[PDB]
């Protein structure tokens, strides 16, 4: 059990959280980028009242 | 012919001098490649509009652009006689002869079917795979997606359901062989092998004079991967309901669907909201699946069989997500029985079923597999699960009792789940099933009744 | 007036211009066939119209005339027996006047005025009336479907029509206040029917399964919820309130119930007969559910027009069981709003309005005495799913797990034979210290004691479970397999129940009481078996374990005499051996 | 007027002549349905403001829109007669008595205390509990979160210990008649049960004649949610610093508060932080726990206790991460205790106060308390590991010492952790301890002094 | 300059009437003069990052600006001197506002109302060397050499005799023109010039055997102590600086705890030096921020101290800087970069985190100055 | 890229062989990433530039042997791993780019091998 644990199990049960984490995290680049372009629209709209 | 571009990139165009266009309208256009393409007015605007071309732009100059409102609503000519003929996503016949004359020109958007107009079906069919016709019971007007991984076959298994699809003559207490049985097809993205592979098993089927094929290739535009689905199903509505025939519709490559869905997802205005895919996705998989259902007053039916091909074996992936919820009763394929050489490689241990004592297993559907389904479940489980538990507890450790559990695993799976070119009737199933069930003594066989046991001794 | 035309039609939504006088969250008439919109934003003379019916031919320059009602729900009789929409349009009228296909721009009466209903007055013309006072009793089947005075309205009577049928539109009591009380009366869907006070829940609701009460108790006047990832038994768990609930008023409403699932479940009610009523099951089911064949924006309306209907019933003085079939569907519909309006929702794919409109739905009605002196109790059960397959998200925490009961499902769990299935540990009930009074007095003074005592054993086996999957038992002892086998029997017979069979479950005190006493017996004696020198191997091989394993098929009526003969066999086949 | 409307996305409203109006104001808006609505005036421009309606989102119209400027600065009147009042939410009559009397005006948003004038704790509170007075030691003027789960009920173990608490500082030499006690409860998102279950208990024994209540209903919008802690925080100030009272803040379910916030910020053009939760949180969470503590020269102090909910109690969630820096020490409720039915669920093992020597000292809690706390720690902990060895190897095959360390754990949950609503003193809890420790030989007593062993067994 | 407020979103303010505004410019927004700072300009308007929260501020007010870039203040009074992350004296805040703090507080950054000693260590007609000799202040710590800042090597006139002179009072002026006073201003974002950066070669005592003798980092290291405080770890941090061979200690935190962080401050005069034999407080600079402290207070935290140690370095003192809670420093930065166009893109933190992280260690260590004197800026990185 | 181009001159033309001993590419990614975070090339792949390879293309291009001229230019990248795992782009993308790999592990570090 000792032998086994220090190899396949333990860091493996780690790398699972890590892999998960990183992909959850990276997904939220697209969130911000989209949200950016959303902002751009909103301001662009109130900038046609006062200009072009 | 309206001229004046503002944005062109992909099958989404924007062009001005418009307000005479309606939601869901056939226009035409001119391009610099000297060709006249299509366009559905998917969205409408103040002095422009969003157009969706039925072909990829590979050339379109700003000197020469055009718009001509052909028709206000958007439609396809559909007639009674079009069986025996092949078609494509554009909607031209690929046969080589003049296009048939409509009776109705029905919209391609689809008109939903009333939930009031249906009623519980109960007439079962032979799929030529034992496992289905016992556990889930595939009846008319019911969906049952066959979940398929990526790196897994999808084509192989599909073919088995197409050449061994057949009503019971009176094994259920009746037939529907008295009315013509026919099949409809429509592929949404296919390569070089999948093209011919399907056609040569339809000559096995003996059906190519009574089927309507809406083949969409990958050399065919990517925009017609989501047009064609709706389109196909309107030619289902026409022939099952209004010309009383039991039509089997079989939809495959609902991952190539999802490729095209994604495109409009982010390239249009709308933002992602289903973990990096659209949020109007729901409607896109609703309008598709919810049309199908046996209507009460009609003899005929649209029986839809979705065949997925979803990326890997994730279950958080958009596709299996919504599909799960939608369908009532499901079937899965895995890689447990695809390393053993067992075609089909159906695995019901993680799979689920929600109709098997819900208007099925009772009624004009036999009660002699009623208690069998309930029994097979917890029995098959005892199996598979402990195959895992053995490699922890010991390396060969299994007690008097658990020994029996695992004994019924290897056996059931081999015999039963290898069908393929072998057809088993309702009777042939139950016989064999009970004889593997005699491996467990009385007390695990509590669920089967006194009658059942002797019945199929 | 409110007038204008379509500026930009995009998706099911229409963005209007020229809107003058338009007010927020108010019903409208849209296009030229009548599709009915809602003002869900203003920006001066443009207001984003959200149109509940999908668009299909509508274009620029077409009418947009807002009615000026605050999306009012039309309250009156004819609710019982008859399908309706989530947007309240009878489906009876659609099928007969169109065809079998739902087409856009079908507009019919929300509350039928192609019906009349027998009037019995009660109120006298010499009296005054009060908000929340009964004007008479309309007899709708075996139920008592009173007619009440709309809250915030009172006067002095001067006439009251005498008995006869009258159309719901005609008055039946008139007043000196310039008004006429009719059986056709407006109440907003954004404003709740007023309550006299809130009461503390202290009677439990019997949801007639021996695992959705006994182990995790649910309250009457409560709120509860069950989830279900990716079609694990999300739809099936309402076959457990189908008729095994104690409600006198059952409201089945769905945010979106797909086509295939109304081919069996929706047709199930006119094909059944409830035993409590003694009469039909559809008499006591309202039906106001929405299909997914029905447009995406109709899914968003659903919830607020059926919750008020639930209040209308609660007021009369009847137990109301409201259960929103897959409440998860209103969230996608709400979330589509963002896309179309140029906004971006709450991060990680969560809907843009979280707590605000979820907490509101649940607490709209629930354990409240009324103006009119009657006992209102609303039992609401959200049958959500996690869209991404995570049970850790805002909307689960704020109002789907902080309620009376929180439950969970696994995927190979339910497949063995548990329909529906629950996680023994990971599932709790918050309310359980307030459901102890009635259970003490009515059932027995050891019903609260035995139900905590069964739960203890069920969750203590978990202790060993882990080690089994770590390296295993290489030592079986007398104290080992004790907890382990017992607990086995308990999960095998007490949590494997079916909702498709009336022998595997049913609403009955005595069945729950009974079964749980059999298991108590087997348990009791086992502890004193081992001490004497009785191997756990033989404990299996007593036939009495099999006697408790044939209590989950037993006929309901037969059970009393059955139980009494069986309690004796335990104690005889233990103390002897 | 203030006419001009642009965006009413949800509970927004814009108004012209935003130059008189300011940031951090609160205002009456006039609408044609006759409704009176507050709403803080946020994101002000010289043309456009943002105001957020304290009443629903229905009745806003573009015909009647006006704004009565109340006062630009955040306001809220404070009174010293708040010591027997009862109020829900912001501060609205549930006692039927006037809401406020102006004896002073203090905002709900200021800048907390100098650390140069912050004293440390030196007294103690008795909640009448064991484990939160022995193993972890809460004292007068202390920061200390109670980490609950969402599966678990936050809310019960909150109001239970609420009314139950009666200060006791006899041993220090200060009475209950030279120490007043004021219990401040501020909740949010409470259901119909929880909203009535509280008021009842509070009214039961006197805990509302010597306390003031707050609890923000679930029918109320998410904008009032936020002001709820900031409200009761500012009241706690005017009592303890300026009349010598010792208040106890009990916040209940922090998550709901942070959810709400997120929607305000998203419409105030900011990006949420990790796990999709507010990233502008750090500051706001700080000011609520850092505008408590002791004061130099004032005997009074606000003691801070928040309660939060966590889906699985992990640290992966932002919700504990943030908190856990600004607060000292930790109490956390685990699943195992609660399932079996033990109240409070408090486990002493994940827990540890960071301050127990910088609170009370010797002779103020009896001198033996110190080492008797690190006895019981090690005695318990040893036994929760041989409960999963109670039947593998057994306890009959185990040492004498370890056999006692089993039974010890069991009696610890029964008598020490659990006592329900019964009260206890420092001295009666140390009594329990001794009895349990007599069972262990003097040879197994090594975590106390020779003085302590000869003090009692 | 002087301008007018246009918007208020959040704690941040945005105000036009700015033109010819410097970058990292002194801004005192409103008629309340909230301690703020001009940043990234846009158009004829600017974005203004206001540390102190705003909630009384109305738009359209006057905004006074100095028109000179914010700098760190360096003079006497720093040894045995309590300050925060804005660098105001937290106890003269206690006397002039009371126990509680009401924002818009501005006081001098050093004790300038005292009359501080002086002795001339130069005369007229001689030339000064930058970074060294001007005149010393005798104090009750050791000494404190008030030296002229770098690149000022010119001739001096008029050096006044040893006595007592306020910080704002002159004692010296230059012959070539350009006047100077005892208070000196050095840029917050720049570091002073060196001649070599040396190599570390004198061991850094910590006064406990095992710590330094087994694992030395010597004088000019960079170390770390991980795991959160409250494990008795704080034992290590206090005693470290307390015993350790130096002549000045600077203690600094940022986002540190509640009451546990106020135990430290009162127990600080109760720590005792081995060298002087009296309190450590005599020879300790505080610039700690608690956590009730303003938004960007904690974010500016670091930089202050760095600079301040370099002053003591140039003098020929050994300093011992103790960077408590490096991990919690990041909290504020995330918040600020969210509300701007520096949005997250790394992994739950902005990617400008690594940039602002480095410089704190890069600009410290044992090196020789322009003044030719040695001293060290040993850092011990409590990440926690 | 300065080190590189500079060397190509002296390398081929004057005919002297040199070996460019490049150290931590970590600090390369780090600094690079900031820039694309205000011009909106949105760096991320796992939190490192997704435009990484693009820039490293020219920089590591001269690392083989030319024909004609003698002397050449050879890259020797030297960089740590934040984890053993080859998932994160610090070793992964670098892997693909360059010609094979040589790890020193920690499997012998642990023992006192040097």
């Amino acid at each position: 059990r000792v032998n086994a644990l220090e190899q396949v199990v333990i860091p493996g049960i780690r790398a699972q959280i890590r892999f998960i984490q990183q992909v959850l995290e990276q997904r939220e680049r697209e969130d911000t980028f989209r949200l950016k372009r959303i902002k751009g629209k909103i301001e662009a709209r109130e900038a046609e009242e006062e200009g072009g | 012919e309206y001229t004046g571009i503002t944005y062109i990139s992909g099958p989404l165009l924007f062009v001005e001098n418009a307000k005479d266009l309606a939601y869901g309208a056939i226009v035409d256009i001119k391009d610099g490649t000297g060709r006249v393409r299509g366009g559905q007015v998917i969205e409408v605007s103040e002095e422009y509009a969003v157009i969706q071309v039925f072909e990829e732009t590979t050339g379109l100059d700003l000197a020469t652009t055009s718009v001509s409102l052909v028709e206000d609503v958007a439609r396809l000519g559909v007639s009674k006689e079009m069986l025996g003929r092949r078609f494509n996503g554009i909607g031209k016949p690929i046969d080589g002869l003049p296009p048939i004359t409509p009776e109705k020109r029905l919209p391609i958007t689809g008109l939903p079917l009333n939930p009031v107009a249906r009623r519980k079906p109960e007439q079962f069919i032979q799929t030529g795979i034992s496992t289905i016709d016992v556990m889930n019971t595939l009846v008319r007007g019911q969906k049952l997606p066959i979940f398929s991984g990526s790196g897994l076959p999808a084509n192989e298994i599909a073919a088995q359901i197409a050449r061994q699809a057949t009503v019971r003559p009176d094994l259920s207490g009746e037939g529907e062989k008295e009315e013509p049985f026919a099949v409809v097809f429509a592929a949404m993205g296919i390569t070089q092998r999948e093209l011919s592979y399907f056609i040569q098993e339809f000559e096995r089927t003996g059906a190519l004079s009574r089927s309507v094929l809406f083949l969409n290739k990958a050399d065919d535009p990517t925009i017609e991967r989501i047009l064609t689905p709706r389109m196909a199903l309107t030619v289902a509505e026409y022939l099952a309901f209004e010309h009383d025939y039991h039509v089997l519709v079989i939809l495959t490559d609902m991952t190539n669907y999802c490729e095209a869905l994604r495109e409009i997802g982010a390239a249009r205005e709308e933002i992602p909201g289903r973990r990096g895919y659209p949020g109007y996705m729901y409607t896109d998989l609703a309008t598709i699946y919810e049309r199908a259902g046996v209507v009460e007053g009609k003899k005929g039916s649209v029986t839809q069989i979705p065949i997925l091909s979803m990326p890997d074996d994730d279950r958080t992936h958009p596709i299996p997500d919504l599909t799960g919820y939608i369908t009532e009763g499901q079937i899965q394929l895995s890689r447990e029985l695809h390393r053993k050489g067992i075609y089909p490689p159906i695995d019901p241990l993680p799979s689920l079923s929600r109709l098997m004592n819900n208007g099925v297993g009772k009624g004009k559907t036999r009660e002699d597999h009623k208690q069998v389904s309930d029994q097979l479940y917890s029995a098959y489980a005892n199996g598979v699960d402990i195959r895992k538990l053995v490699a922890i507890i010991g390396e060969d450790a299994l007690t008097e009792n658990d020994r029996r559990y695992l004994q019924f695993a290897d056996a059931f799976e081999r015999f039963f789940i290898n069908q393929g070119q072998q057809n088993r009737s309702i009777e042939e199933s139950l016989q064999i099933a009970w004889a593997l069930l005699s491996m467990l003594p009385q007390g695990e066989l509590k669920r089967i009744s006194k009658d059942h046991i002797g019945k199929y001794y | 007036m409110i007038q204008g035309v379509i500026q930009k039609i995009a998706g099911p939504a229409v963005i209007a211009k020229g809107m003058l006088g338009a007010r927020m969250y108010d019903i409208c008439k849209v296009g030229e066939e009548g599709l009915v919109g809602e003002i869900i934003r203003l920006d001066g003379d443009t207001a984003f119209v959200q149109v509940y019916e999908d668009t299909s031919g509508l274009k620029v320059g077409e009418p947009v005339v807002s009615t000026g009602l605050p999306l009012a729900v039309e309250l009156g009789p004819g609710m019982l027996n008859g399908i309706y929409d989530g947007i309240q349009r009878p489906l009876e009228r659609i099928r007969e006047k169109t065809g079998i296909y739902i087409t856009r721009g079908v507009v019919v009466h929300a509350l039928d005025r192609e019906k009349k209903w027998a009037w019995t007055p009660m109120v006298k013309p010499g009296d005054e009336v009060r908000g929340g006072m009964v004007l008479g009793t309309v007899p709708e089947f075996g139920f008592t479907h009173k007619i009440l005075v709309p809250p915030d309205v009172r006067g002095r009577v001067k006439e009251v029509k005498p008995a006869g049928e009258y159309t719901v539109e005609e008055p039946v009591v008139v007043l000196e206040d310039g008004t006429e009380l009719k059986m056709y009366h407006t109440w907003p869907v954004r404003r709740a029917r007023p309550v006299q006070r809130k009461l503390d829940p202290n009677t439990p609701f019997l949801t007639g399964m021996r695992i959705l009460d006994v182990l995790f108790p649910v309250a009457m006047g409560g709120t509860a919820a069950i989830p279900g990832p990716f079609g694990s038994g999300k739809t099936v768990t309402q076959q457990s309130l189908a008729k095994w609930s104690n409600a006198d008023v059952v409201v089945y409403v769905g945010c979106g119930e797909r086509g295939n699932e109304m081919t069996d479940v929706l047709v199930e009610f006119p094909e059944l007969t409830d035993p409590k009523t003694g009469g039909p099951l559809m008499h006591r089911t309202v039906l106001i559910a929405n299909t997914s064949n029905m447009p995406v924006a109709a899914r968003e309306a659903s919830i607020y027009v059926g919750v008020t209907i639930a209040e209308y019933f609660r007021d009369q003085g009847f137990s109301v069981a409201l259960m929103a079939d897959s409440t998860s569907r209103w969230a996608e519909a709400l979330r589509e709003i963002s896309s179309r309006l140029e906004e971006m929702p709450a991060e990680e794919g969560y809907p843009p309005y979280l707590a605000a409109r979820l907490a509101a739905f649940y607490e709209r009605a629930g354990k409240v005495i009324t103006l009119g002196g009657e006992e209102g109790a609303v039992t609401i059960v959200g049958a959500v799913s996690p869209p991404g397959g995570d049970m850790s998200e805002p909307v689960t925490q704020s109002t789907l797990r902080i309620v009376g009961a929180f439950w969970r499902l696994d995927a190979s769990l339910a497949f063995r034979r548990h329909f529906p299935a629950i996680n023994w540990n990971g599932s709790y009930s918050l309310f359980t210290s307030a459901l102890d009074p009635w259970y003490r007095e009515n059932v027995a003074e050891d019903y609260p004691e035995l139900r905590d005592a069964i739960s203890e054993l069920l969750q203590r086996e978990a202790g060993l479970q882990e080690i089994v999957q770590l390296v295993g038992p290489d030592a079986l002892q007398d104290a080992e397999r004790l907890v382990i086998e017992v607990g086995r029997i308990i999960r095998e017979d007490f949590l494997q129940q079916n909702a498709y069979h009336e022998v595997d479950a049913y609403c009955s005190m005595k069945k729950a009481y009974g079964i749980m006493k059999m298991i108590l017996a087997f348990y009791k004696e086992a502890e004193a078996a081992i001490k004497r020198g009785v191997s756990i191997d033989e404990i299996l091989q007593l036939p009495v374990l099999e006697r408790i394993g044939r209590a989950r098929y037993v006929s309901e009526e037969e059970f009393p005499a059955y139980f009494e003969e069986a309690m004796k066999e335990i104690q005889g086949a233990f103390k002897a051996l």
